[PDB]
């Protein structure tokens, strides 16, 4: 199941992953069409005893689809212009497993979400946790030149 | 048996200050103890509601401790551990 769903995931099949996940659950459980609710909720039923072996069980993919389905969700949210539901999922990000990529993106997002809504000051801690963690600082600098633009601070901007 | 605290400043190096305290005074028998009444006896006293009983577990017990670093992760999944495999109060 975590296989199919990481499969819709990356085919964008959210709809027909909700109903089976439904399905897995109890079906009284038809009206919460968040996903990041019925992910939570679908629970793996053994530690998996000694079985043959895997290169992965049941929660360590559960795991890897609450974040990319919270990260996913954020970024739509986002480009979308609800940088007030973004916050909720994009911390929702970090809350369980994010390989320090996944978190550097996270923080970029949310420096974005906070310079949409007029805070940025906010937006300036998690893009400063972005280039101290990160290998990968484009994308925070990027944010940076955006801020300074939207303020007025050319010389800043241009320096970034 | 009789209790004495001790008490030794270390700022000075006059030895000067060497106060002490008889802190009290503790009766124990076996009429006490065949009465519980003192004994941490497992499962019976699980709901640790005497903080005494805890500190005396915190006293008693082989102490270790581990820092855990995940360089190229986030930790999280300990409180998961704690309270679902472990299944911590």
């Amino acid at each position: 199941v975590g296989l199919q769903a990481a499969l819709w995931l990356s085919a964008d099949r959210l709809g027909d992953l909700a109903l089976l996940l439904e399905t897995l659950n109890g079906s009284q459980s038809g009206a919460s069409k968040d996903l990041l609710l019925l992910l939570k909720t679908w629970s793996p039923p053994a530690e998996e005893l000694d079985a043959p072996l895997t290169l992965q069980d049941a929660q360590g993919l559960k795991d890897v689809l609450l974040t990319a389905f919270a990260y996913r969700q954020g970024l739509q949210e986002l480009i979308t212009g609800n940088p007030d539901k973004a916050l909720s999922s994009l911390h929702e990000a970090a809350s369980g497993l994010c390989p320090r990529p996944v978190l550097v993106q996270v923080y970029t997002a949310l420096g974005s979400c906070h310079r949409k809504m007029g805070n940025p000051q906010r937006a300036l801690l998690y893009l400063v946790a972005a280039l101290k963690e990160g290998s990968a600082w484009g994308p925070p600098l990027l944010e940076a030149s955006r801020l300074y633009q939207q303020l007025g601070d050319t010389t800043a901007e241009l320096e970034s | 048996c009789t209790v004495l605290l001790q008490i030794m400043e270390r700022e000075s190096g006059n030895c000067p200050k060497d106060r002490y305290v008889v802190c009290g005074r503790v009766f124990l028998s076996l009429e006490d103890l065949s009465t519980g009444k003192y004994l941490l006896t497992f499962p019976k006293k699980k709901p640790i509601e005497h903080m005494e009983d805890l500190f005396a577990l915190l006293a008693a017990f082989h102490k270790s401790c581990f820092q855990i670093t995940s360089p190229g992760y986030a930790l999280n999944s300990m409180k998961v551990w704690l309270l679902e495999h472990m299944k911590c109060e």
